RNA sequence: CGAAGAUGAUCAGAUACCGUCGUAGUCUUAACCAUAAACUAUGCCGACUAGGGAUCGGGUGGUGUUUUUUUAAUGACCCACUCGGCACCUUACGAGAAAUCAAAGUCUUUGGGUUCUGGGGGGAGUAUGGUCGCAAGGCUGAAACUUAAAGGAAUUGACGGA
């Protein structure tokens, strides 16, 4: 039974919402500046905090890590989130619009392009 | 100070809003009990009840303080305030927190003749809780507080010179009849008579004037 | 709704209503000139006929009575009023 | 004080519907009430299936059906885990599961 | 008791009762 | 009030009947009846566009009255508009709440989400009901996204849209950052269309 | 409409509803049968004085543990028998 | 079956004021009726009402501003002397200053302000505040 | 209420709804004041002008304050065509 | 099938539950009785107040499906109303001590009309008197005396051959 507590697992929370731009993928390297950025009591303890840390480094490799909020992933989703299809969706293929729809267009009183076909009910 | 949370709290502490009856107006939600202490320093404190509240374990009875709190000036604001704790004087701390928090204003008024400086309350009002009901009457001049003692107490703190009670339901339940009686004495603005039928041009709200003293950056 | 205009309400929310329902209460049936195909006398007849009415040419049923409106005798022409 | 709306049973315009017999103890209760269930089996088992087809005149025969309406007491049904007493919110569903 | 049969019993006192006073009366 | 060129134009009637904002529920509840405009066979009801498009234009002139903007929420908890709040979030000031809302976040003021705004803005009244529930509190009016199902307790603004549909939902909230935008110097032109596309607003698969 | 009539003619009605129902109190029911004078040994009276018979010990009632020294004595105005506690420590030496 | 219509229109006025309408619809409309909704709109508590004339016993719709607290009818019609009116107006009335006792007398349906000053008295119909 | 000698004595007067003119009292948190922008020429905001709404938490619990806001905006102008007074 | 009763087990006992029989009874005719947790533990009449959906009976309208085959009755079905019913679901405007309740709401802001019932628990539905019944019993119905609680709803715990 490998589970491991919260004070390790805040810990590394702790450890990775501040010094991303650090500690990478290498316990050992880890386990030598949890040394520095941190006061961890004892050696054991200091292990379980930095494995726990790479273990999530290694997850925010491929994809995020919710509850992990750093400022290098904003970036990594403004980025993937500024896309707008180049096809220019809700534009005209051609507007199909029913019957009533097009009794509310002409209400309205409003110029459009229109298909009247009736609805199969 | 606590430069705190709570843009109406960043407002009170800069002096933005140095009156209740602005907070009462605009019905803005008070969660500091720091804004009533500044607002409304001359507030008295009166604990009416403190009682023993239990409960059943595996083995022994685990025994907690209810407190009962009535805070208040006698120019027409109280707050009441109920609070469980595991000791007695911080039952009686936080209750009179709480009591500061619910802190409402009473429209006191005159049995009839408007010769000036308003003595009793301007309605019949009442409140419900629990069984207890309890109805304020309006009363002539030099008629006193006629109420049982709890409750005159209550509206001695909310300067209430001259009321009738009646009361039904257990009014040995003595939060419950607190609790009606503070509803009943909260009702008075709640009733509309006709001399505010006067409709008024619905002012700008501080939080919306102000909205810049509020907001820390 | 909290604010509607009781005097003057919707002919469709009206003819929504019972007969009794409505603002002011009154009838939804009426009466037909009916001419039977024999000759060329009309009578009228209720909507809610109740009774087989007889015509002087074709005197048999101008309308057979339902448990709603009357149904009329399947050649006979109808006009309203 | 009250533990249901339709007290236990199903009756809203009757005041009396028939009794039935439990199919177990035999207990009077009303058909409204009573507990009912439908025991749709096949006539054979499960495991026979193959036995009964391989000792049959007339390949793929029917296999044909048990048909039985089950009528519980509420204290038979309980006891035979049919309806398994719930929690104070839970007992208001209604549906089959 | 269940107060069916206490009311059962004071069936059979009642009787008891009205069978000693038809042997005065 | 609004003088000539805060009217329907063709261009968001084409964008509106297009993304299917007036396509509605098949049942309709009594505060969302004078939305109903006509119901198409086959059940669905057609929503009124023109007065979708009025209370859009009545919920931008609300929104730009708060002063700071910061404090504008925008929530979404459904997948459709968690999109289009942080796209009205960058593009107006509004500080957006997307999935989780987590109660006691206009309550509770030692919670780390705690905001204190002066107008919400919901995708859906059944999905946000903890958001506008607790917007019941202290006294914050609530801009919604309505159906003709959707529920209308405490809610003071409803724009009537297909909340069915994610061209509707982002849409609708494209032309809400639009108007907001227009009531400012961000967007200095009524007539001249937004660069920023609608379809920046629509949830992607996958 | 409450239960009871409320019309202008019905106080008849109300007047006879509220002696039926008066007979339910205590008080009313003693006061107007006499059982003071019928019951009640001290036949109406506040006082009444007796002749002693027998110095009596009561043991109390549960979870009281005492002799409670009585007395029995017979009223002389009525004849009635009843039982008196003496009350004050010692006093049954005072009787006879 | 029906007794007062006086108690119909008043409970109908009371149900929709509560519920925060601006406009109720009251069946079946008597004088009565008419000349207390009249004493309510000259004391300010109701807006315009109208008669709606089918040929029965009529119709109203009455407009409701939002000023009302409690219309009701004081049933059965008592009998009020001019010493004892000041005991309705301590019961039924929520402060002396406001609030009027309905009361029908010979001299008209009338408030009991009005009913002071003209010396006059009779039954009692209501109260409005 | 004022007293014989002048003199406003009230401490105050609150608030009444827009659509119901109920009293807006202090612990009624479910009630909200809308201010709409008043809109200049050329489609601007104007920063400071409002056309204000008081709405009670009654209405808002009752689900009728978005018709409330809809009569009251088309009868301020604010809207033209969305309020029919013939349900 | 089965009060009683036999009879076989069980059990310390078992004059009970279980098993086997089995009279009255269960059915009916002609009369009596007049009680039930006769319950929705919720009198009857009337009005108003919030949303929905299903269903039963009647009615109204689709130039709707089932007889799609040339300008294709009716019944049956579908859709939308409507009145009346048995109810249900959501909410709590309201009510309540709470459970809960569209009535158990429109109640201290207390009056729509009307009938019946109750006044702490026992003694006691007893005694007595009257009256009805063949009877069993029913209906009406106390008091002396006694008592500091009995009770209702919900909470926590503990316990359960759940
Ligand atoms: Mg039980
Ligand atoms: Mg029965
Ligand atoms: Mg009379
Ligand atoms: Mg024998
Ligand atoms: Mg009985
Ligand atoms: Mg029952
Ligand atoms: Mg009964
Ligand atoms: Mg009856
Ligand atoms: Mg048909
Ligand atoms: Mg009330
Ligand atoms: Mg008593
Ligand atoms: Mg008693
Ligand atoms: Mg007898
Ligand atoms: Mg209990
Ligand atoms: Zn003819």
């Amino acid at each position: 039974g490998r589970v491991r507590t919260k004070t390790v697992k805040r810990a590394s929370k702790a450890l990775i919402e501040r010094y991303y731009p650090k500690l990478t993928l290498d316990f050992q390297t880890n386990k030598r500046l949890c040394d520095e950025i941190a006061t961890i009591q004892s050696k054991r303890l200091r292990n379980k905090i930095a494995g726990y840390t790479t273990h999530l480094m290694k997850r925010i490799q491929k994809g995020p890590v919710r509850g992990i909020s750093f400022k290098l992933q904003e970036e990594e989703r403004e980025r993937k989130d500024q896309y707008v299809p180049e096809v220019s969706a809700l534009d005209l293929s051609r507007l199909n619009v029913d019957n009533q729809t097009s009794d509310l267009v002409k209400s309205l009183g409003l110029k459009l392009p229109l298909s009247v076909i009736n609805v199969s009910a | 100070g606590w430069v705190p949370v709570t843009k109406l709290g960043r407002l009170v502490k800069a002096g933005k809003i140095t009156t209740i009856e602005e907070i009462f107006l605009h019905s803005l939600p008070v969660k500091e009990f720091q804004i009533i202490d500044t607002l409304l320093p001359g507030l008295q404190d009166e604990v009416m009840n403190i009682k023993p509240v239990q409960k059943q374990t595996r083995a022994g009875q685990r025994t907690r303080f209810k407190a009962v709190v009535v805070v208040g000036d006698s120019n027409g604001h109280v707050g009441l305030g109920i609070k469980t704790a595991k000791e007695v004087a911080g039952a009686i701390r936080a209750g009179i927190i709480i009591a500061k928090l619910s802190v409402i204003p009473i429209r006191r008024g005159y049995w009839g003749t408007n010769l000036g400086q308003p003595h009793s309350l301007a309605t019949k009002t009442t409140g419900k809780c629990g069984s207890v009901t309890v109805r304020l009457i309006p009363a002539p001049r030099g008629s006193g507080i006629v109420a049982s003692p709890a409750v005159k107490k209550l509206l001695q703190l909310a300067g209430v010179e001259d009321v009738y009670t009646q009361s039904n339901g257990k009014t040995r339940t003595l939060e419950n009849t607190l609790k009606a009686a503070f509803v009943a004495i909260g009702n008075t603005y709640g009733f509309l008579t006709p001399n505010l039928w006067a409709e008024q041009p619905l002012p700008v709200s501080p939080l919306d004037i102000y909205s810049d003293e509020a907001s820390a950056q | 709704v909290l604010v509607q205009d009781l005097l003057h309400p919707t002919a469709a929310s009206e003819a929504r209503k019972h007969k009794l329902k409505t603002l002011v209460q009154g009838p939804r049936s009426y009466f037909l000139d009916v001419k039977c195909p024999g000759c060329l006398n009309i009578t009228t007849v209720f909507s809610h006929a109740q009774t087989a009415v007889t015509c002087e040419s074709c005197s048999t049923i101008l309308c057979t009575p339902t448990g709603g409106k009357a149904k009329l005798s399947e050649g006979t022409s109808f006009r309203r009023k | 004080p009250k533990k249901r709306a339709s007290n236990g049973r199903n009756k809203k315009g009757r005041g009396h519907v028939k009794p039935v017999r439990c199919v177990n103890c035999s207990k009077s209760i009303p058909k409204d009430k009573a507990i009912k269930r439908m025991a749709i089996r096949n006539i054979v088992e499960a495991a026979a299936v193959r036995d009964l087809s391989e000792a049959s005149v007339y390949p793929e025969y029917a296999l044909p059906k048990t048909y039985n309406k089950l009528h519980y007491c509420v204290s038979c049904a309980i006891h035979a885990r049919i309806v398994r007493v719930r929690s104070r919110e839970d007992r208001k569903n209604r549906a089959p599961p | 008791m269940r107060a069916k049969w206490r009311k059962k019993r004071t069936r059979r006192l009642k009787r008891k009762r009205r069978k000693v006073r038809a042997r005065s009366k | 009030s609004l003088p000539a060129t805060f009217d329907l134009t063709p261009e968001d009637a084409q964008l509106l009947l297009a993304a299917n904002t007036h396509l509605g529920a098949r049942n309709v509840q009594v505060h969302q009846e004078p939305y109903v405009f006509n119901a198409r066979p086959d059940g669905v009801h057609v929503i009124n566009v023109g007065k979708t498009w009025e209370k859009l234009v009545l919920a931008a002139r609300i929104i730009a009255a708060i002063p700071n903007p910061e404090d504008v929420v925008a929530i979404s908890s459904r997948t459709f508009g968690q999109r289009a709040v942080l796209k009205f979030a960058a593009h107006t000031g509004a500080t957006p709440i997307a999935g989780r809302f987590t109660p006691g976040s206009f309550t509770n003021y030692i919670t780390r989400s705690f905001k204190e705004p002066r107008l919400v803005i919901v995708t859906d009244p059944r999905s946000d009901a903890q958001a506008i529930k607790e917007a019941s509190y202290v006294n914050i009016p609530v801009i919604a996204l309505t159906d003709l199902d959707s529920p209308s307790e405490f809610v003071d603004v409803a724009i009537p849209c297909n909340n069915r549909g994610k061209h509707s939902i982002g849409l609708i909230w494209y032309l809400l950052a639009r108007e907001v935008l227009r009531l400012r110097g961000a967007l200095v032109d009524r007539t001249q269309p937004w660069s920023i596309m609608p379809d920046l607003y629509f949830y992607r698969d996958p | 409409g409450k239960g009871k009539p409320r019309g202008l003619n019905s106080a008849r009605k109300l007047r006879v509803h509220r002696r039926n129902n008066r007979w339910a109190e205590n008080n009313y029911k003693k006061r107007l049968l006499g059982t003071a004078f019928k019951s009640s040994p001290f036949g109406g009276s506040s006082h009444a004085k007796g002749i002693v018979l027998e110095k009596l010990g009561i043991e109390s009632k549960q979870p009281n543990s005492a002799i409670r020294k009585c007395v029995r004595v017979q009223l002389i105005k009525n004849g009635k028998k009843v039982t008196a506690f003496v009350p004050n420590d010692g006093c049954l030496n005072f009787v006879d | 079956t029906r007794s007062s219509v006086l108690a119909d229109a008043l409970n109908a006025i009371n149900n929709a004021e509560k519920t925060g309408k601006r406009q109720v619809l009251i069946r079946p409309s008597s004088k009565v009726i008419i000349k207390f909704l009249q004493v309510m709109q000259k004391h300010g508590y109701i807006g315009e009402f109208e008669y709606i004339d089918d040929h029965r016993s009529g119709k109203i719709v009455v407009q409701l501003n939002g000023r009302l607290n409690k219309c009701g009818v004081i049933s059965p019609r008592f009998n009020v002397k001019i010493g004892d009116i000041e005991k309705w107006t301590a019961n039924l009335l929520p402060a002396r200053q406001f609030g009027y006792v309905i009361l029908t007398t010979s001299a008209g349906i009338m408030d009991h302000e009005e009913a002071r000053r003209k010396h006059v008295s009779g039954k009692i119909l209501g109260f409005v505040y | 209420m004022e007293n014989d000698k002048g003199q406003l004595v009230e401490l105050y007067v609150p608030r009444k709804c827009s659509a119901t003119n109920r009293i807006i009292k202090a612990d009624d948190h479910a009630s909200v004041q809308i201010n709409v922008a008043k809109v200049d020429e050329e489609g601007r905001a104007i920063p400071g002008e409002y056309v204000t709404y008081a709405l009670s938490g009654y209405v808002r619990s009752r689900g009728e304050s978005d018709d409330s806001l809809n009569r009251l905006a088309q009868n301020d102008g604010l809207l033209k065509n969305v309020w029919s007074y013939s349900r």
